[PDB]
């Protein structure tokens, strides 16, 4: 599933940090009932420090 | 000037009104 | 306490004239700041006790204010190398 | 008494747990994540509300989530 | 269920908290627990009952102290040489200094004065005698008994008045304008007309001869014959002593404007047809909405059919009335702000144009009717923007106001912050860089080079009204104008000799300083607009917390984590706006005072010489005014400011103790309770006596709250003590 | 898991005594004994304030919340090899036990225990609360 | 304009310039007049009587205070006031925010875009530090391209 | 010090400072104060007189003292000071 890896992708998701920012996928897991497999990488942290963060497929599209 | 008696008047009339006030904080309460 | 300052003016009276030590540049009206401290000399009066500090050393000229400056900067440099 | 609640956005990095002093959160099986756990509150009357465990979050936005809510002896923190 | 029984959160609280916020969660009615629509709406009823009878009640005890303990005959006699008496003092700490110091205006012992223009509105009114000034105590007792009456039977489940009365919108505002707005400033212009005009005119008319003295020599002949002129036919002279039967006229509206030349205020007759006018339009205006029979408006469909059909309003107003009629906080949030844009345009025409009789000539009394509604203004118009920040969490629904004007503020939120953030920043750079820039021209021997700004808009504005000194000559100062020849003949004689005397506060002569000052205003209100703003708009989350509407209004902080959310809340960008109405309105009233104080005792030129530059305002205004301030009392004695000696000191006391719970944070002060309860649980004789409330400190809202509380109290006591006797003891 | 029961004959560290100790709450709402299995003597940090000699076998520590168990606790399980366990104990004698509550610790997880507390939705798809207006209900607990 | 003199006729103008050098000849009698710090107050007076004559000289107002009063409305006497140096002030205010703004799209397609902030590339600096002379032909020139502002899809905006 | 069999004694529930003499004074001393202090007994009773007594001993001195008693009931005693502008 996901879109690809590495590729750029828009996050959708309204209490992300990275709302409307441009991510890099890094890993998609196809594992069966995994809420959110698509790993977005960015390059701005968060006020938490990190740049890593898990979305479903549905709350990104691809840019 | 007021009178002495006109006090007296002036202090029941707020004693009832202390007596109504009484009334609706017992009723804000229920 | 060597170029900009009236330590041999204080120094020849010390009741009437002020301790000053600092000279501002005529540039923006900031030289109504270099007051009348006494002693036919303009500046800042300052309140950090040097004036009275050399009269303790005995310092009376502003040649050995040159030579203690330059040799402060002499052990200056000793530290830093140190 | 605090309510303590945990969203299925967790990866199961379970440095909420660890970073509990009060020992309220608890990692339980779960098969939304890689790591196939998600972290839970069955006591979290004993929860003061620091938010240790949502300042160890890394998950944008936070998976653990504490509500200040009634605070009672547990909550306040106090030993008299 | 212990105390607070409406919260059982609270009630099971074992610290110290459960008493102290029960007092503040106590009119917080929705967020009390099992709690419906109809309690809270008839709750909000008998508590807006309860208001009205404290204010009834307030007045009648401001009425019944000047009747009783005040000199208010006396003052009627003459009102420009006696002090007005508020009310007597028994204090069993005053010495005999104080005794024979407080005792003014002709008492038989310590009296304050009073500094709140009671007796100037009395006097203008009509009310002459302390027995008429009893009457109306007496009068307003029963009032407020029958409103205590009315908000004990509202909660009689007999007749408790259901949520669809609540939200009868169109009937609230059809019986408000028709009635509250217009048949109360009609009764006024029936009062101003039968009493206070003929007490202007020395005709003694009360109850007991209001059927006999006819207000006009012919009443109700011409108005309902249609020649109303007859009604402003025979006006008051300028000859005319207030009060007094000699030089007065008969005409009871008149449209003379300006100003009474003895009084230097207002005319009765204008205040009466002024009345007359804010009487018919406002029943006019009351039979707009629909309720009953068929006619009218529905504002529902109102707000729906105003949409742009371009889309750059989006939906436009459709879903804003329910939104309206459902939120208590949004029609709260409207009320206060409208009331505080009409308390500032009260405080700014009672200056300007007094209306009331002797108040342009009591200094100090003007100066606190003036900063008195203009702090009431800046807590009420904060209270509206803070009421905006809690509709927008507990009451905003997005699903039904969808792409409406309300939602499009959300959509674009950020730029309505960074644009109100630029403008503070620029009226703060020019403002700060041009008072700096000004100080240091001052300092260096240079007062030529300031940069010293005419303001020429608002002279030009001023010479539109008709200032012929700047000599602009456009309209209203020019006689080309056909403005100024549709106004010659009407109102301008009165105007014109009102606003071009340089003796009254009409329209003043403004200068750099007064334009240096006008962008330190606007600094303020950018600014207080900026934080509250941004307070409302970030109410229901931010990029730093998305949730803050699901943690309530008022919540302390989020955690250390994600960088540090102190602050974060609604309620604390509320919390930081007080301090900047705070600064906002002591900017607005220095300069009036200041401005004032230079015009009263004639020297204008200390103002706009020093005025312009800060060491003038700290100098010439805050160190010079308090000259006889600090003098109050001394080692060799006291006067009769110490009471506004010892308040000046005690607003430094109390200002000062809010830093203390504005810097200082909770945790240190836990752990020194924390000791303090060891010390207490293991002192013999002591330890003896338990707590039931286990000692805490004050929580993190709860801190922020008493350190802005005490930072008002500090700063309202620090200015009225200052205010009022820095004008009171140099009168002039 | 059978839970560990309280011996109450296993003695105290060697401490000289401090104020940071049992105050009333101890007396009247509860208090808090922690009880670990030790190697040898040695000396720890006390969450009360001060130092104490464990001793070389079990031992057994008062305390009055539950932030200083696990304070201990994490301190003699990262500079200790040591597994710990606490207790809650009240004025009337009961002793409830409290952690690990599987025996095995909450960083671990178990397939005894079971998600309580879980929203099977994020933070963005909580509801607004102008919809949930005078309901014991609020936006996370559903 | 505005009830104010101009400064050259005015006489409260040249009361300040009486008194300002009369403040400055009294303190130049406690010196010598050949000596070094009564040149620097003899220097103070010429450079107070070219401040005066320099304000005379260019149809500044003076008020009721002596002292010179700026028009900003944009009067056609008035222009060195406010209008003339706001539009030198705007192109040097311009010149810094576009030079700033055109450094950061330069060092945001980089590979390490926050080095080049703290550590700011003088050769790619000082290269756009001279495009920045003319900047209002590159603002509204990309105004009208579309470059100079970002579409909301692509703007990092907090929810509502 | 835990015990299991004893719970006030490993917990702190300790009298410090008590004692358990039933009594030290004597039959004359101790009738002489249960008579005397029988009426100051019950808190609600006691709650009642001392608020309707105590607002009754302060209206009393209050309004019958002196001038050389208080300095309130005195009044004035000199000629009143005239403020700034005739007022
Ligand atoms: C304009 C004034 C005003 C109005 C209309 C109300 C209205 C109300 N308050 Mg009150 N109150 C006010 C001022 C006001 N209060 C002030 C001065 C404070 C302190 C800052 C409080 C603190 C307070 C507490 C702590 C509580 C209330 C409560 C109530 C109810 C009245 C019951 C009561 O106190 O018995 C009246 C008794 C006497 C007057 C004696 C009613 C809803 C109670 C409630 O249940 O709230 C819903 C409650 O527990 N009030
Ligand atoms: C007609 C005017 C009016 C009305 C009735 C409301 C109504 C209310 N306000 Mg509001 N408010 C207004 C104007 C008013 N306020 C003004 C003038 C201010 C500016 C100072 C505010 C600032 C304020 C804040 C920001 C808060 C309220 C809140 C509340 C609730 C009362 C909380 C309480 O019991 O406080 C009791 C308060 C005290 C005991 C402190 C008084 C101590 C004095 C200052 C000393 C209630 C919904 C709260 C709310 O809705 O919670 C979500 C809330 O957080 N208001
Ligand atoms: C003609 C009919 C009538 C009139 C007289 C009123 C009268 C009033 N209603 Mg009411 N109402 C009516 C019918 C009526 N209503 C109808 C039919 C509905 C059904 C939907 C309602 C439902 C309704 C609700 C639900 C509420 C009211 C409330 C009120 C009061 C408003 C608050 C207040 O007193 O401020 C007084 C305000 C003014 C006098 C207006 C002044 C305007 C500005 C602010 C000031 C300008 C005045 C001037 C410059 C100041 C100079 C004075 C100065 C010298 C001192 C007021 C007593 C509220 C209340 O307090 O309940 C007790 C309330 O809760 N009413
Ligand atoms: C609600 C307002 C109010 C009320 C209660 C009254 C009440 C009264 N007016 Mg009145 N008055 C008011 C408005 C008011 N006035 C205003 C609006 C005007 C200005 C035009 C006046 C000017 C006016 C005149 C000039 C006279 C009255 C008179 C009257 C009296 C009888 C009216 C009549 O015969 O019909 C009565 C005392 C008449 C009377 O006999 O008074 C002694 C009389 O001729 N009124
Ligand atoms: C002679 C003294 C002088 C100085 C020291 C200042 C100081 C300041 N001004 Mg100001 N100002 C002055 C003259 C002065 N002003 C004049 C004469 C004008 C009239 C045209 C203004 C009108 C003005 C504007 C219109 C703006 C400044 C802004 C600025 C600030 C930031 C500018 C910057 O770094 O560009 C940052 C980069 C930019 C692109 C902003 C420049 C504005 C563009 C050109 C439009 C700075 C603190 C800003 C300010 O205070 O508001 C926050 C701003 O917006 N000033
Ligand atoms: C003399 C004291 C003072 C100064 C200058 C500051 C500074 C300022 N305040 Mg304020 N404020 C103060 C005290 C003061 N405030 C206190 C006591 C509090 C109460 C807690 C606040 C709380 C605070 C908040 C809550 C907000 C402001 C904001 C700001 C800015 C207003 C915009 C502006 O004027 O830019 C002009 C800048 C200056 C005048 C500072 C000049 C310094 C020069 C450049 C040094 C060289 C600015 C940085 C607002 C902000 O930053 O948004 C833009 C904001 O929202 N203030
Ligand atoms: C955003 C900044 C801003 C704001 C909030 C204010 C605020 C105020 N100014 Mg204005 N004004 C400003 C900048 C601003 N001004 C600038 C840049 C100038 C040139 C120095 C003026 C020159 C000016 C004069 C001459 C006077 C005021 C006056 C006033 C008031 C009426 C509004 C007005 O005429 O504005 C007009 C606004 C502009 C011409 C520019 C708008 C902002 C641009 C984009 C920068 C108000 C208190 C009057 C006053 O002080 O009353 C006594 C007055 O007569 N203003
Ligand atoms: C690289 C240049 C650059 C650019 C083009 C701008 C331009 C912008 N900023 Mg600014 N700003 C910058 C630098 C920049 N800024 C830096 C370095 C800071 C930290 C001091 C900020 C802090 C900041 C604040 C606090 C605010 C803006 C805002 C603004 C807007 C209006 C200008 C203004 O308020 O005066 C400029 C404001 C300043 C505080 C002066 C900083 C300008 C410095 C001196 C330039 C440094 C550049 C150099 C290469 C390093 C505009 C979108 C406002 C906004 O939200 O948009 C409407 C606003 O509220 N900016
Ligand atoms: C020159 C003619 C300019 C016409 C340009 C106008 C134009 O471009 O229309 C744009 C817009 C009209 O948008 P609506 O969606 O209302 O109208 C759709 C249009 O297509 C008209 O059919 O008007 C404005 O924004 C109002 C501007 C005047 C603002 C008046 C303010 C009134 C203040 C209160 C009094
Ligand atoms: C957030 C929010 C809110 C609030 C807000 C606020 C608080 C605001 C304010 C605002 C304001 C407070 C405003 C005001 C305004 C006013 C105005 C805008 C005015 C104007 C005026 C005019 C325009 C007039 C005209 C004229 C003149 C000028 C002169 C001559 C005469 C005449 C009359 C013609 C609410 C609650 C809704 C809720 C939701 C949210
Ligand atoms: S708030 Fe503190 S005690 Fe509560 S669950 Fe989070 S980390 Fe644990
Ligand atoms: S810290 Fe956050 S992401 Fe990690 S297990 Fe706990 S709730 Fe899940
Ligand atoms: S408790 Fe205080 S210091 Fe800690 S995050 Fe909250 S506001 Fe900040």
């Amino acid at each position: 599933i996901g879109p690809k890896r590495g590729s750029i992708v828009k996050v959708l998701r309204r209490e992300s940090y990275w709302f409307n920012d441009t991510g890099k996928v890094v890993a998609v897991d196809q594992a069966p009932g995994v809420r959110y497999p698509v790993v977005v990488r960015f390059d701005k942290v968060n006020y938490a420090g990190v740049s890593t963060n898990n979305y479903s497929p549905d709350e990104l599209e691809q840019s | 000037s007021i009178s002495d008696s006109q006090i007296i008047v002036a202090l029941v009339s707020a004693f009832i009104t202390g007596i109504l006030a009484l009334r609706l904080g017992k009723s804000l309460y229920q | 306490g060597a170029r900009f300052s009236n330590y041999e003016a204080w120094l020849s009276d010390p009741t009437h004239i002020k301790p000053s030590a600092q000279v501002v540049w005529p540039i923006v009206g900031q030289k109504i700041l270099n007051g009348d401290v006494g002693g036919g000399f303009q500046g800042i009066q300052i309140t950090s006790g040097f004036f009275q500090l050399w009269r303790a050393s005995g310092i009376t000229s502003e040649l050995q204010l040159y030579t203690t400056a330059i040799g402060g900067l002499i052990f200056a440099a000793l530290m830093l190398f140190a | 008494a605090h309510s303590v609640k945990i969203y299925d956005t967790c990866i199961g990095c379970t440095q909420c747990v660890r970073a509990c002093p009060t020992d309220v959160l608890e990692m339980v099986p779960w098969d939304g994540c890689k790591a196939s756990q998600i972290a839970s509150a069955p006591r979290t009357e004993d929860c003061v509300g620091c938010k240790r465990c949502e300042s160890a979050c890394p998950t944008d936005f936070l998976s653990v989530r504490v509500y200040l809510g009634a605070e009672t002896t547990r909550s306040m923190g106090l030993a008299y | 269920s212990r105390f607070p029984k409406f919260s059982r959160g609270l009630s099971q609280d074992p610290t110290t908290r459960r008493i102290w916020f029960g007092i503040a969660t106590a009119h917080d009615f929705e967020s009390h627990d099992d709690m419906t629509e109809e309690r809270l709406y008839q709750k909000i009823f008998a508590s807006h009952f309860g208001q009205l009878a404290i204010i009834f009640l307030w007045t009648s005890g401001n009425l019944f102290h000047v009747a009783w303990q005040g000199n208010f005959e006396a003052w009627g006699q003459d009102p420009l040489h006696v002090r007005p008496i508020a009310h007597a003092i028994w204090d069993p700490h005053f010495g005999q200094p104080a005794v024979e110091a407080f005792t003014r205006g002709g008492a038989s012992g310590p009296v304050n004065i009073a500094y709140s223009g009671v007796y100037q509105w009395w006097y203008t009114i009509g009310l002459r005698t302390n027995q008429d000034l009893y009457g109306g105590s007496i009068f307003l007792l029963f009032v407020s008994a029958l409103f205590l009456i009315a908000g004990w039977l509202h909660l009689q489940p007999k007749w408790k008045p259901s949520v669809s009365w609540f939200k009868n919108a169109e009937s609230r505002l059809n019986h408000h304008l028709s009635g509250l707005f217009g048949v109360s400033s009609l009764a006024w212009t029936g009062h101003l007309v039968h009493v206070a005009i003929p007490e202007s005119r020395g005709e003694h008319v009360r109850w007991n001869n209001l059927l006999t003295a006819l207000p006009h020599p012919q009443g109700l002949g011409p108005f309902f014959a249609g020649q109303w002129n007859v009604y402003a036919q025979n006006p008051d002279s300028n000859s005319h002593l207030f009060g007094t039967s000699e030089g007065a006229g008969t005409a009871i509206l008149t449209f003379l404007g300006g100003f009474h030349p003895q009084t230097q205020s207002l005319w009765l007759t204008d205040m009466a047809h002024h009345h007359l006018a804010i009487a018919v339009i406002f029943i006019i205006a009351g039979h707009m909405y629909r309720t009953n029979f068929g006619i009218g408006h529905s504002m529902k469909e109102i707000l729906e059919a105003h949409t742009p059909p371009g889309g750059r309003l989006g939906r436009g107003h459709k879903g804003l009335y329910d939104t309206i009629n459902n939120s208590l906080h949004f029609q709260l949030g409207l009320a206060l702000a409208s009331l505080g844009v009409i308390t500032s345009l009260v405080a700014q025409h009672m200056y300007s144009l007094p209306p009331y009789a002797f108040l342009a000539q009591d200094f100090t009394t003007q100066a606190a009717l003036y900063t008195h509604h203009q702090y009431i203004a800046g807590f009420i118009m904060t209270g509206a923007f803070a009421h905006g920040a809690i509709f927008f969490i507990r009451d905003y629904n997005p699903e039904q106001n969808k792409d409406n004007v309300l939602a499009r503020m959300l959509e674009h939120k950020e730029a309505i912050i960074s644009h109100l953030s630029w403008a503070s920043l620029f009226l703060g750079f020019h403002t700060l860089g041009l008072y700096v820039h000004n100080d240091v021209m001052l300092a260096f021997g240079t007062p030529e080079k300031q940069i010293l700004i005419e303001p020429v808009f608002a002279q030009w504005i001023q010479s539109a009204h008709g200032k012929a000194l700047y000599g602009f000559d456009v309209l209203l100062s020019s006689a080309d104008s056909p403005a100024f020849n549709a106004g010659q003949t009407l109102w301008l004689p009165g105007w014109l000799d009102a606003i071009n005397n340089n003796s009254n506060s009409l329209f003043l002569t403004i200068g750099p300083g007064d334009f240096l000052v006008h962008h330190a205003i606007a600094l303020g209100l950018h600014t207080t607009t900026l934080i509250l703003v941004k307070g409302a708009l970030d109410a229901r989350g931010s990029k730093l917390m998305p949730d803050k509407k699901e943690f309530g209004y008022s919540f302390p902080c989020d955690g250390p984590g994600r960088g540090g959310t102190c602050d974060i809340s609604a309620w604390d960008a509320f919390y930081l706006a007080v301090f900047w109405m705070l600064n906002t309105i002591g900017w607005v009233t220095f300069y009036w005072h200041w401005k004032h104080i230079t015009l009263w005792q004639g020297n204008v030129a200390q103002f706009n010489e020093s005025s312009t530059y800060l060491m003038g305002w700290l100098r010439d205004y805050l160190w010079l005014n308090s000259s006889q301030l600090i003098n109050g009392y001394n080692p060799f004695g006291m006067n009769s400011l110490s009471v506004w000696a010892w308040m000046f000191l005690f607003g430094h006391l109390v200002w000062a103790t809010g830093f203390m719970f504005l810097i200082s944070w909770r945790g240190y002060w836990q752990e020194l309770i924390e000791t303090l309860a060891w010390a207490h649980e293991r002192t013999p004789l002591a330890n003896l006596v338990r707590w039931k409330d286990k000692p805490v400190a004050l929580s993190i809202v709860q801190a922020r709250l008493v350190g802005l509380a005490h930072f008002s109290v500090g700063y309202i006591f620090t200015y009225a003590a200052f205010l009022i006797a820095s004008t009171s003891g140099k009168f002039g | 898991f059978t839970p560990p029961t309280l011996n109450a004959d296993t003695p105290a560290p060697i401490f000289g005594g401090s104020t940071g100790g049992l105050l009333r709450k101890a007396q009247v709402e509860e208090f808090y004994v922690i009880t670990w299995e030790s190697p040898k003597e040695q000396i720890f940090e006390m969450p009360t304030g001060g130092a104490a000699i464990m001793r070389s076998g079990p031992n057994l520590l008062k305390l009055a919340r539950k932030e200083q168990c696990l304070a201990l606790g994490a301190r003699l399980r990262t500079k200790f090899k040591i597994q710990y366990q606490f207790y809650r104990v009240f004025p009337n004698g009961e002793v409830q036990y409290l952690h690990p509550k599987d025996g095995v610790y909450p960083e671990k997880v178990n397939a005894g225990r079971t998600a309580v507390g879980v929203n099977n939705r994020s933070i963005g798809q909580n509801a607004n609360p102008a919809e949930l207006k005078f309901a014991h209900k609020q936006a996370y607990d559903l | 304009v505005a009830g104010l003199t101009p400064c050259k006729e005015s006489k409260g103008f040249a009361k300040r310039q009486k008194q300002e050098i009369k403040k400055l000849e009294g303190r130049l009698k406690l010196y010598a007049p050949d000596s070094a710090p009564a040149l620097a107050i003899n220097a103070t007076i010429e450079k107070t009587k070219r401040r005066f004559e320099f304000y005379g000289n260019q149809g500044l107002l003076c008020g009721t205070d002596g002292l010179p009063h700026l028009i900003v409305d944009g009067d056609q006497a008035h222009l060195g006031e406010f209008v003339y140096p706001g539009l030198v002030f705007l192109y040097i205010a311009g010149w810094i925010g576009w030079v700033g703004r055109a450094y950061l799209i330069d060092v945001r397609t980089s590979k390490k875009p926050t080095e080049k902030e703290i550590i700011i590339d003088v050769p790619l600096a000082l290269r756009i530090m001279s495009k920045g002379l003319t900047w209002p032909v590159a603002a509204i020139g990309e105004l009208r391209s579309g470059k100079l502002v970002e579409k909301s899809s692509n703007i990092t905006v907090s929810p509502r | 010090y835990f015990d299991l069999g004893e719970i006030d004694n490993t917990t702190g529930n300790w009298d410090l400072y008590g004692n358990d003499d039933p009594n030290r004074y004597n039959g004359f001393q101790n009738k002489f104060f249960e008579t005397f202090a029988g009426a100051f007994t019950k808190r609600g009773l006691l709650l009642k007189f001392l608020v309707l007594g105590g607002a009754t001993t302060i209206g009393y001195l209050g309004s019958t003292s002196s001038g050389d008693l208080l300095a309130i009931k005195n009044g004035p005693k000199q000629a009143p000071i005239m403020g700034p502008r005739g007022r």
